[PDB]
């Protein structure tokens, strides 16, 4: 079967089946509970709008990103985001598809372990693999050497690679990124 | 005097022969290989596969 190449990121979740050119569904990763009271009855008001739906009703929501700086600070919301990504934006049950998450360098271990535990227990995938976000960006350029500066929205990290041999002692991770520029 | 001179001459003659005539066994190794050019003709591939 085909593999699911998900990419959590921080600010935009990008996902799609392996072997294409562009991600199938790209949508902000925000989960916003309503904050006002609500008087219309039977309007079908949900308790949390996630993804791109909460960028249209954002006038009466309190959007809050579940990923602060690479690390994940609110596991329930992240689980909700993943569930939405699998079932509504791709409509493929995870029981029949390998997954390939991505993770920033130098992140806490507990984050990665919890990620794999969720993927194996809740969604019950057949097999998942976690890859460093810079090696992939080096794949896409068709190179095999080079030093890649991957300035995302959560964290900016700079992984040098030569001839396929990564240099673990030369990774410089800096926490200034797009969110701090927005602020 | 001539005998002594010819002794050294004959002794050095064989050394010179071995040193020099044996060079003719091969001297083409100086010749380099092709090292051809492409002339913008070997641009017939996309970014599809790179590992192989
Ligand atoms: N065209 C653009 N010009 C300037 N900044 C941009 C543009 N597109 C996205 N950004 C910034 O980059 C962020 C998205 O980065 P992204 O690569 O999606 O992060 P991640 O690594 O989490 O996927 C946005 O928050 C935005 O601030
Ligand atoms: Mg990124």
């Amino acid at each position: 079967t085909t593999a699911l190449v998900c990419d959590n990121g921080s600010g935009l979740v990008k996902a799609g089946f392996a072997g294409d050119d562009a991600p199938r569904a790209v949508f902000p990763s925000i989960v916003g509970r309503p904050r006002h009271q609500g008087v219309m009855v039977g309007m079908g008001q949900k308790d949390s709008y996630v993804g791109d739906e909460a960028q249209s009703k954002r006038g009466i929501l309190t959007l809050k990103y579940p990923i602060e700086h690479g690390i994940i600070t609110n596991w329930d919301d992240m689980e909700k985001i993943w569930h939405h990504t699998f079932y509504n934006e791709l409509r493929v049950a995870p029981e029949e598809h390998p997954t390939l998450l991505t993770e920033a360098p130098l992140n806490p271990k507990a984050n990665r372990e919890k990620m794999t535990q969720i993927m194996f227990e809740t969604f019950n995938v057949p097999a998942m693999y976690v890859a460093i976000q810079a090696v992939l960006s080096l794949y896409a350029s068709g190179r095999t050497t080079g030093i890649v500066l991957d300035s995302g929205d959560g964290v900016t990290h700079n992984v040098p690679i030569y001839e396929g041999y990564a240099l673990p002692h030369a990774i410089m991770r800096l926490d200034l990124a797009g969110r701090d520029l927005t602020d | 005097l001539g005998t002594r001179a010819k002794e050294s001459l004959d002794l050095r003659a064989h050394l010179k022969q071995v040193k020099k005539e044996d060079i003719e066994k091969e001297n083409r190794e100086v010749g380099d290989w092709r090292k051809n050019i492409d002339a913008l003709s070997g641009m017939e591939g996309r970014k599809k596969k790179f590992e192989g």
